[PDB]
């Protein structure tokens, strides 16, 4: 009911002092009622296994989208995680984000939503 | 217009943060601000002294204060705050918020003082408090609570309060006294941390304050930790006058009111494990209480971001120099083992840990080794439940830096029975540590000596592959079905072959599963899909509770070493409904999983399976209530559904118990007969499994009490067991 409502980690704008990019709520809409994270920067070895393992302690997960490489078809250095419920989603976001994998950091994000063809570089 | 309801909320908080200025100041210069904004209205500046009061306890005698300057300048004021407060509290105890109300309490008695509520006025309630362990037939978690409520508060509002009803707060500690030595403590034991008496006994928390109070009453109610803001303001502060607190009666006891469970403190440090620096309060002293009752409360406020909640913590308050790293781990781990469960996500705690150590380099790492290697110490007489959770985090907080450990220092357990605890844990661990990476690398991070406890590999046992035994019936159904699926057959293409087959079909599913899980073996991407293309043949292959059973018995006699793989496929297996809960509860408690049966993935897959439909249960409850607040054919249709949504539930519950029991029993009556010991590592697993099911699935349990109690666990029930489920009674009673 305070300033200790505050949650920095997943507020959902980035407030990026940019141009265009994401300025109607037309799609914004889906942003903040999303359960599907965009992950970049994976280690090019990085396995689908491993990632289930880390963001499972998070919240149960649906699906997850490998990122490929639209021309040599294999791990471009991404992918997404869909999450059962924003609950879990928050998590992830507010406690792996951030953290290592495959002794990296990695950087995660609100996304929209997964539709085919995301998956290419 | 509300930029001064926005201003003002800020200048509230922002005198218990920190500042380039004596607190002191900033409460003094607080106040002529708000005083000055009383005409210019009040109503804003009430409803928020209330909320610091509640969700802002680490900051309490600060605020206190703060009203304190107010009354001194406003009499009227006080008056309305204290109408406001009982009120308040008045309401957290209906809607059941315990845990809150105690901050009021706490805070009110504060307010003693701080010269606004009449020092007798508050034992007038406290009384009250007390005269609940009086009232018949009801639950000692009410009583234990307004206990609670009491006592804790007397670190702060005691010294003073002593002065006065000392004729009576001698009854009201000889009544509470009395309640305390004739209260059951059957839960206990399956809330403790360790079972060891040593070197820290783990004491209940009411027996364990009282502890702490005696220790205080003997020092003359004499604190050395809780700041008093109001120590520079008794100039200003006594000419103020005092406010009375009308009579009140707790709200009675309804079969609508929920008190908090029973809790356990958790004890791993003293003054000697840190040596050199400052003496870190005693166990049975007050000032542990504080620090640690505050710290649990930093975290709860700042938890939902770790960056700040690390400063709000290494930045304590601490009137008297204490060893604040010590104090903090100390408490994440209270926490992290807090059984039942954490206040918040397992995860969050590891991640923390991570900022604390970015924070503080030069201290908190040193420490948090040292807690390592005690944990593990420690470890023979640790409760499972807190074990896997230990095996959880330590593993994960490797990964986050570069899996270094100076293994050698647990060099010990290469020399200790593979079912003897602390071995058994770097396993657990470093199997973990492999899924959060890969096989060969955790190889090359351990010592040679190590090798033996390091993971199986990952290899896919494939029964019709190479296999030169072709004395196998349905050998060729496979190889012709391999190369259909390689083809790109179909489910009818693929149901052709399957109908040559010799004899639900034992034969027919153990070539299907076995097969397609081969050339799906590479990814978890690919075993789905094809799950999932073929789902069909699955559905039809395994349509009764021998077949579902059979399709686990098979894939786990391929994946047997792989873990997660087993653990991803039987989730996937139930969404996609190839497998029910109640199949993989006979599968869990079947023969050929004996060996693994104290292994950690194991019960993660049954945990797995009973939150997947502890879920569902719950959301068909969300859309019936949304139906209801609204053709509707969809209502009776939902109505039918919870209906069938519960009972399979309940049958879980069941299952698991009666299976639980099917294999104790069995153990209690063997050790009887040969004469050989009950506490064997198996048994320690076995038994303490039965309890983490009653400790994390409580809630929904306690739902077929008509059943466990007369039917499940009777009498007739050996003593060690039923000991769990009556223990598991002590929570709500």
């Amino acid at each position: 009911l305070k300033a200790l409502r505050s949650d920095s980690y997943v507020e959902l704008s980035q407030y990026r002092d940019q141009h265009f990019r994401g300025d109607n709520e037309e799609q914004e809409k889906l942003l903040k009622k999303s359960c599907t994270l965009y992950v970049g920067n994976l280690s090019f070895y990085t396995t689908e296994e491993q990632i289930y393992e880390l963001f499972s302690k998070s919240g149960d997960i649906k699906k997850i989208i490998m990122g490929l490489d639209k021309m040599k078809k294999t791990a471009c250095g991404f992918c997404f995680v869909e999450y059962y419920s924003r609950a879990d989603a928050e998590n992830a976001m507010r406690y792996i984000n951030g953290t290592r994998l495959d002794d990296r950091i990695i950087r995660t994000d609100w996304d929209a939503g997964f539709k085919e063809g995301r998956q290419y570089g | 217009a509300n930029e001064t309801e926005d201003h003002l909320e800020s200048l509230i908080c922002k005198v218990g943060e920190k500042s380039a200025c004596s607190l002191e100041s900033n409460l003094e210069g607080l106040a002529g601000v708000l005083e000055a904004d009383l005409p210019n209205y009040k109503s804003k500046i009430l409803r928020l002294l209330c909320t610091v009061a509640r969700l802002l306890p680490e900051k309490l005698t600060i605020y206190t204060t703060l009203v304190g300057l107010l009354n001194a300048r406003n009499y009227n004021f006080g008056g309305e705050f204290v109408e406001a407060m009982i009120r308040q509290l008045k309401e957290s105890l209906k809607a059941n918020n315990y845990n809150e109300a105690v901050y009021l309490v706490r805070f009110l008695s504060d307010l003693v003082n701080c010269h606004v509520i009449a020092a007798p006025s508050m034992v007038a309630m406290f009384e009250n408090f007390v005269s609940v362990t009086q009232e018949e037939d009801v639950p000692q978690v009410r009583r234990d609570w307004y206990v609670y409520a009491f006592l804790s508060s007397l670190p702060w509002v005691g010294k003073e309060l002593y002065e006065k009803k000392d004729a009576e707060m001698d009854r009201i500690f000889a009544n509470t006294e009395s309640y305390l030595k004739r209260r059951q403590k059957t839960h206990v034991p399956m809330l403790q941390v360790w079972t060891a008496d040593k070197p820290h006994p783990q004491e209940e928390y009411l027996d364990c304050l009282w502890a702490q109070i005696q220790k205080l009453k003997k020092d003359r109610w004499q604190e050395r930790h809780i700041l008093r803001p109001y120590l520079a303001f008794d100039s200003i502060l006594c000419e103020a006058l005092q406010h009375n607190l009308p009579p009140f009666t707790p709200p009675p006891h309804t079969e609508d009111s929920v008190y908090p469970m029973p809790r356990v403190i958790f004890r791993m440090f003293d003054y000697t494990d840190d040596p050199e620096g400052p003496v870190m309060p005693g166990s049975h002293s007050v000032e542990r209480f504080v620090i640690e009752e505050n710290l649990h409360c930093i975290i709860k406020s700042h938890w939902k971001e770790r960056k700040t909640c690390a400063a709000q913590l290494v930045s304590y308050p601490g009137k008297n120099k204490i060893p604040l790293n010590y104090h903090i781990v100390e408490v994440i781990f209270a926490e992290l083992f807090q059984l039942p469960a954490p206040p918040h996500i397992d995860v969050m705690y590891t991640t923390l840990l991570i900022e604390l150590c970015k924070l503080q380099p030069g201290s908190l790492p040193q420490v948090l080794a040292q807690a390592t290697e005690m944990l593990y110490m420690r470890l023979d007489t640790m409760n499972t439940t807190c074990v896997d959770r230990f095996i959880n985090w330590f593993s994960h907080h490797l990964s986050n830096f570069q899996f270094r450990w100076s293994w050698e220092d647990w060099s010990d357990c290469l020399s200790q029975d593979p079912e003897s605890p602390k071995p058994k844990f770097v396993r657990e661990v470093l199997e973990k540590c492999m899924r959060l990476s890969y096989h060969q690398r955790i190889l090359d991070i351990v010592p040679p000596t190590f090798s033996a406890l390091c993971p199986a590999n990952p290899t896919c046992i494939y029964k019709y592959g190479d296999e030169s035994s072709n004395s196998l019936p349905g050998h060729s159904v496979a190889l012709c079905l391999a190369v259909a699926f390689k083809s790109k057959a179909t489910n009818d293409e693929i149901f052709s072959i399957l109908k040559d087959v010799p004899n639900f079909n034992p034969l027919k599913i153990e070539v299907f599963v076995q097969t397609l899980l081969h050339l799906a073996a590479k990814s978890f991407s690919h075993s789905f899909s094809a799950l999932a293309k073929f789902h069909e043949v699955f559905k039809t292959l395994a349509e009764s509770d021998e077949g579902k059973l059979h399709v686990l018995r098979v894939m786990f006699e391929v994946w047997r070493n792989h873990p997660q793989m087993i653990a991803v496929l039987v989730d996937k297996m139930i969404r996609t409904q190839i497998v029910d809960c109640a199949a993989v509860a006979n599968w869990i408690f079947s023969s050929e999983l004996s060996r693994d049966f104290t292994r950690l993935f194991v019960w993660e897959i049954l945990h797995s399976t009973i939150r997947k439909m502890n879920k569902h249960v719950l959301k068909i409850q969300k859309e019936l209530e949304e139906a209801k607040e609204k053709l509707e054919e969809q209502i009776e249709r939902l109505q039918e559904k919870v209906e069938s949504a519960q009972s399979e539930q309940k049958n879980l519950f069941l299952v698991i118990f009666q299976r639980f029991i099917m294999i104790l029993t069995e153990h209690l009556v063997r050790c009887e007969t040969d004469g050989t010991s009950v506490l064997t590592p198996w048994y320690k697993n076995c038994i303490e499994r039965l309890q983490q099911i009653f400790l994390q699935h409580h809630q929904i349990i306690q739902q077929y009490m008509v059943t466990l109690e007369n039917l499940l666990f009777t009498a007739e029930l050996d003593p060690h067991i039923l000991a769990v489920f009556q223990q598991f009674c002590a929570l709500q009673a």
